[PDB]
């Protein structure tokens, strides 16, 4: 039999298996699986309330009760442990009556506002009632009532139909990391509140909204408007991070309704961060719609594109070719970068790069710019090293496997940079570094932990990657991992995390900044959705033109404005910290007369005279076959084949300058974020 | 006269709905709960809904936009 | 008049489509007069066209995809003249009567 | 001393090959015996490194104008990994 | 005649080699047999003394896109003389030609007709296999899986050409599927 | 013929993350990607032109990866499979929310 939801069973070692019987069948399982599990893997789904598999057993609900041979009272099998010889029923009078009694009770003072809840057609409450007490109600006293709390902008809250299953107290105090919510008095009369007016402040806590099997918490922007039959799914990824966090996405039209995670036991485990949930809103505000040059006031004006393609060919043949400069968004897709790339080369320029920190870095060996551990191997390691990095609000998964990993195995965290406010306990080794060298210089009670550690990790953010003792840094990060054996054939504890969604693909493809200062010699600029670059720095009289779908401060620079896809209405690759590469999926069309990126830059270099060898994606990936052929090679997992010795040895002076904050605003980070209602009252009340 | 009523509404002769409902004064209540069924006859109105009035602002009613408060605390 | 049983190999099949194609050529007076196409087009590139769907499928080894293929183009052609949808420069299913494509495209849409 | 003079020559060169494939053993051993001088020779070459689970072993390098050339080393020995190298450094650059 | 004697007489009568499959349900009896053998078993159970299933009520197609053989023909049947129906079935794919059996039921000469319309089934030996409900000149087989619900083109009336014509289809308001699953 | 050649995907659709039953699972479909839909001018009704907007969800469903492959190649559309992703049962234990902490450090 298939396991339920085809769930994978793993074996440390066959001799540790039992054997026990699932309504008459065989089932082997893992010593110390439950009997819910067991019936899971004998395919037999249970119902159930409380129990997540995620979060800590409660064994409150009582929906999940079976009948067990020899036990005396029906056994509640989320929390049972499985045993050998073990014979489990679960459609037996005794276990159909208990679930029809349980449902009964659930139901009794449970609001009658079905046609009102947003949980209305994807609810676990109707489906059982349907499904096993298919009793008709005798209730006929009063019903208790609950008054609504606020809980901030985002989870909106009717705790009438609260059934107290305590799974979003767990989350919180177990996934989140930040202990706000708790059930407040005793008996019938207890409830889920914070008890002291506060919001929650948690990046983590839209997923309260998933995990609540009624409408007692729900999204406040998503409030009423859709049903869940008339909303399409489409599996694709988030590009608000370099996590890439799987999600779905759900449109109702051309419009894009609401985003809920999606499982990915290696990156994500079925939780997404508040910026991925809700930046949603921005995808239909001030999009860039149509080709616009400056008119003669000095005011844009919309033309068609071949005009606004034939303005730009014609003013790029008249500079110089190290006056191009070509810089690719936080957003872009790797087909894109890799056409910018041809093309600014074809011109006979090498400035091309990405926006961010690690604009100018050595990307020669991979190892040098991925989370080499991988993001489930953290769950391994028994000491983390952070230097120059805020995980929480760069890379917010990869904060929640650390503090799951630290909740769950004790592992140590030692923090070295600016001042910050982790979900966490950590120790703060210092600021800048000078920590740096008294870690590598040892004598110290976190040095001989590290030394005392069988599996650490150093986790190095890429903010540092932008510093002028850039080199001083890596050198004195990579000989405190080979002083203590981090880096060995069966772990790689090293790990550099990136904070943008195109970083690794630009990385991977070459993308490299040579020239620190060519931004301040240019006259032609081509701004590929790279939003957050400094636009000041570019000199008053180059040509900007600027490519994207937003944009706020290089729009009003541009003399020449391109509208481009975004990631929701494209099929583009995108490499996340860890060298993992996916694609997204088209979930609705483009707005206005947009293009995607990729052909917009193929049919200026068109224009421009320069024959690119593609017309199509298809030809695109070939090329990027010749470049970064892991690129095309999408999901699959891959260990490093070279590491620190092949790196010369530098011998740079280390600067006293200490580690900067790179994420100022958690919610403000991309265009998308910045023109979303929702992200700005989080940054006003949340923040 | 917001915006969620001028995506229909198109004639400003007539009170809008939500300004209608909001000239109702809220009806007191001897207790901290009562049970809204929006119609003399319940088969006529809307199921029936328990509201708690444990809180000072006046409790609204989901369905029919009627409000209660407790009439002594 | 019936159905015919499939062609047992690929010679009997290439016998029908033989006869499809002299049935579907004895036709086109009758076309040309049904749809007025005196001033429009030759009967030849009529002829031309229907070779030239016989050969676009010329590939094909199947003898079972050839007689669906040939009851088809029977059915077509009986609709054609016994039931004709005058258009103008269209009969059925046919037309009658320096930058690369990836330009135009672009400057038509961005669904190629 | 043609190895001191790669960066006059080329603007980027690329190494592909397989993490684990037999066929990648000449150049992973070439990589890992050379990219030390290579790279200390040649500060501000860009020598990118790049391994798929089932390439070729293959090695472009990238001259003016966005123009490309590329040797393919399937059936070849470390030393002539390097003169392959030298041939693209002295000719066509 | 009930269902329990004409499943048990079949199996001591019929050739062994005409039947893969016989359910006896109270949803009816069921024979299913090889495209090449339906003719001979369906004038069997015409001609039979102990059968005399007289009437064809109908044919029809089922189409089963998981299956190599995606279409299933079933046959509904029926005994006036011993009051009692039976359903005979065969599946067929996109270019395999079945054997009609309208010299054996006059009455089955349109329902092959539709099945071809409707899902591209053809007839070996039938006089006159032509569609019968779609348009003139249609393409495709509407009641296929795959075939879209909306179809691939519109009719409207041309003012300039004077006449009514067909275009690709274009949907004011798209239909809305709601997934209840 | 024009809509023979169209790119599609072969996918199994993941759970939904809003409730915890798996009863939904194992089918695979075929996404048509039809992304072509505006705003009819009158009503503003959601209008499309692409006669493949929603068989694939609706109508068109395979019981296998094999069948949809087979289906797909048979038709002559260029396919891309995407693996399913799949939850791994891990030993749980109720004892395990009363661990001791250990002696004091
Ligand atoms: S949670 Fe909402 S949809 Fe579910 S039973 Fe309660 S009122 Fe109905
Ligand atoms: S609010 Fe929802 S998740 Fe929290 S205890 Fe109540 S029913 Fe459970
Ligand atoms: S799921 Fe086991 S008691 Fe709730
Ligand atoms: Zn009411």
């Amino acid at each position: 039999r298939n396991p339920v939801g085809g769930a994978r069973v793993h074996f440390s070692n066959p001799e540790d298996a039992i054997e026990v019987f699932v309504d008459g069948y065989a089932v082997k399982v893992p010593k110390g699986f439950t009997v819910l599990q067991a019936c899971e893997v004998a395919g037999v789904d249970i119902p159930r309330f409380c129990y997540h598999s995620r979060l800590s057993i409660a064994g409150n609900c009582r929906m999940c009760l079976v009948e067990v041979e020899k036990s005396p009272k029906p056994v509640a099998s989320c929390a049972m442990p499985a045993l050998p010889g073990m014979k489990i029923k679960t459609d037996t009078p005794i276990a159909k009556k208990a679930r029809e009694g349980v449902m009964e009770f659930l139901l009794m003072n449970h609001p009658l506002d079905c046609p009102i809840c947003d949980q209305g057609g994807e609810c676990d409450l109707q489906d059982q009632s349907m499904a096993f007490g298919s009793d008709r109600g005798r209730f006929t006293e009063m019903k208790r009532s609950v008054v609504d709390k606020n809980l901030g902008p985002l989870v909106k809250t009717v705790m009438t139909r609260c059934i107290q299953c305590t799974r979003c107290v767990r989350f919180a105090s177990e996934v989140a990391g930040v202990q706000d919510l708790g059930i407040l008095g005793r008996g019938s009369g207890e409830e889920i509140g914070t008890y002291v007016e506060k919001l929650m402040t948690s990046e983590l806590s839209g997923n309260v909204i998933d995990i609540c099997p009624v409408g007692a918490l729900t999204s406040k922007p998503f409030a009423f408007k859709a049903r869940n039959w008339e909303l399409k799914a489409t599996e694709t990824i988030d590009v608000s991070d370099a996590v890439g966090s799987n999600i779905r996405v759900d449109s109702r039209g051309p419009e894009v309704m609401r985003i809920i995670p999606r499982l990915n036991e290696d990156i994500n485990e079925e939780w997404i961060s508040d910026k991925t949930r809700f930046c949603y809103d921005g995808l239909k505000r001030q999009r860039l719609s149509d080709p616009m040059i400056r008119d003669s006031d000095g005011r844009f004006k919309a033309v068609s594109w071949r005009d606004a393609l034939a303005v730009v060919g014609d003013i790029i043949h008249q500079v110089k070719p190290d006056e191009i400069v070509g810089v690719a968004g936080q957003l872009s897709d790797a087909e894109s970068m890799m056409v910018l790339k041809d093309f600014v080369n074809r011109m006979g320029s090498d400035n091309v790069w990405c926006e961010g920190t690690a604009a100018g870095v050595d990307a020669d060996l991979r190892y040098s710019y991925l989370m080499n551990t991988s993001i489930s191997g953290l769950e391994n390691a028994d000491l983390f090293l952070l230097i120059g990095t805020q995980p929480r609000v760069e890379a917010a998964m990869v904060n929640a496997r650390i503090c799951k990993t630290v909740r769950a195995s004790n592992a140590k965290v030692g923090y070295v940079g600016p001042p910050a406010e982790f979900n966490y306990d950590c120790k703060h080794l210092g600021t800048g570094p000078d920590t740096l060298k008294e870690i590598a210089e040892g004598r110290h009670p976190f040095c001989t932990a590290l030394k005392n550690a069988k599996n650490p990790a150093i986790i190095v953010g890429a903010g540092l990657f932008n510093r002028t003792d850039k080199n001083a840094i890596l050198s004195s990060v990579e000989s405190i991992a080979q002083a203590n054996n981090v880096v060995r054939p069966d772990w790689n504890g090293l790990n550099f995390l990136l904070q943008y969604a195109a970083q690794a693909a630009a990385l991977d493809l070459g993308l490299i900044q040579q020239s620190a200062k060519a931004l301040e010699s240019a006259k032609f600029v081509y701004l590929m959705g790279a939003d957050d670059v400094n636009v000041d720095k570019i000199p008053k009289d180059a040509f900007v033109v600027y490519q994207g779908h937003h944009g706020d401060k290089a729009v009003y620079r541009a003399n020449v404005i391109l509208p481009a896809s975004a990631f929701t209405e494209k099929e583009g690759t995108y490499e996340n910290t860890e060298g993992f590469t996916q694609q997204t999926v088209p979930a609705v069309p483009t707005v206005g007369d947009a293009r995607d990126d990729w052909k917009i830059v193929r049919a200026l270099s068109e224009v421009s005279g320069v024959k690119l060898p593609y017309n199509s994606i298809e030809g695109v990936r070939s090329r990027i076959k010749s470049v970064a052929p892991n690129l095309v090679h999408t999901d699959e997992r891959e260990p490093a084949a070279f590491g620190p010795s092949l790196k010369p040895e530098c011998k740079e002076a280390m600067s006293t300058t200490p580690f900067q904050t790179v994420v100022e605003n958690f919610y403000m980070t991309n265009s998308i974020t910045r023109a979303s209602k929702i992200m700005a009252q989080c940054s006003a009340v949340l923040l | 006269v917001g915006n969620h009523t001028a995506k229909w509404m198109q004639d400003r002769s007539k009170k809008s709905p939500m300004e209608l409902i909001s000239e109702v004064p809220p009806i007191k209540v001897d207790g901290r709960i009562v049970a809204c069924e929006g119609d003399t006859n319940p088969a006529l109105g809307h199921p029936i809904e328990f509201i708690c009035l444990d809180l000072n602002e006046p409790a609204i009613c989901k369905y029919c936009g009627l409000r209660y408060v407790q009439d002594h605390h | 008049i019936g159905v015919p049983p499939n062609s047992a190999n690929l010679t009997e099949a290439r016998r029908r489509v033989f006869d499809f194609f002299r049935a579907a050529c004895r036709s086109i007076p009758t076309i040309m007069d049904i749809y007025n196409l005196q001033d429009v087009v030759a009967p030849s590139q009529l002829r031309y066209a229907i070779s030239a769907q016989i050969r676009n499928n010329a590939h094909i080894t199947d003898p079972k995809v050839i007689d669906l293929l040939i009851f088809k183009g029977m059915e077509e052609l009986t609709d054609i003249v016994d039931h004709a949808k005058q258009r103008h420069h269209i009969i059925g299913q046919y037309v009658v009567g320096g930058k690369t494509d990836f330009l135009k495209n672009f400057y038509t849409s961005n669904y190629f | 001393a043609w190895r001191g003079s790669i960066s006059k020559s080329m603007k980027e060169l690329r190494i592909l090959l397989c993490q684990s494939s037999p066929a990648s053993a000449p150049t992973r051993t070439f990589v890992e015996k050379n990219y030390k001088d290579l790279k200390s020779l040649n500060p501000k070459l860009p020598i990118l490194i790049r391994e798929c689970s089932g390439v070729q072993p293959q090695m472009w390098a990238r001259y003016d104008m966005g123009v490309e050339r590329c040797v393919n080393l399937d059936g070849l020995t470390e030393p002539q990994i390097l003169k392959a190298l030298e041939n693209l450094v002295k000719s066509g650059a | 005649m009930d269902n329990q004697f004409i499943f048990k007489y079949s199996w001591e009568t019929l050739p062994k080699k005409w039947v893969k499959k016989m359910e006896r349900s109270e949803h009816g009896n069921r024979f299913d047999t090889n495209t090449d053998y339906l003719f001979q078993l369906l004038c069997f159970l015409k001609l039979h003394t102990y059968t005399r299933v007289q009437v064809l009520i109908d044919i029809c197609g089922v189409d089963y896109p998981s299956r190599k053989r995606r279409f299933e023909v079933v046959y509904n049947l029926l005994s006036t003389r011993y009051n009692s129906r039976i359903r005979v079935q065969t599946s067929a794919d996109e270019v395999t030609r079945i054997s009609s059996v309208v010299s054996l039921f006059p009455s089955a000469g349109w329902w092959e007709r539709e099945v071809w319309d409707m899902f591209g089934v053809s007839f070996i030996n039938h006089p006159d296999l032509r569609r019968i409900l779609t348009d003139y000149g249609f393409e495709g087989h509407p009641l296929r899986k795959d075939f879209p619900l909306s179809g691939y083109v519109q009719v409207r009336y041309d003012d300039p050409e004077k006449r009514v014509v067909s275009e690709p289809i274009e949907m004011t308001q798209e239909f809305r599927y709601f997934d209840f699953a | 013929e024009e809509h023979l050649s169209r790119k599609v995907i072969i996918y199994s659709p993941a759970r939904t993350a809003t409730q915890s039953g798996s009863g939904k699972l194992g089918k695979w479909k075929i996404n048509f990607v039809s992304t072509l839909k505006w705003e009819n001018p009158l009503m503003g009704w959601t209008s499309t032109g692409d006669p493949y907007a929603n068989v694939g969800d609706s109508a068109l469903a395979f019981d296998s990866e094999e069948a949809a492959k087979s289906f797909a190649e048979r038709h002559g559309w260029d396919y891309k499979v995407k693996k399913p992703n799949t939850p791994l049962l891990k030993v749980k234990s109720y004892s395990d929310n009363f661990k001791w902490k250990g002696n004091p450090q």
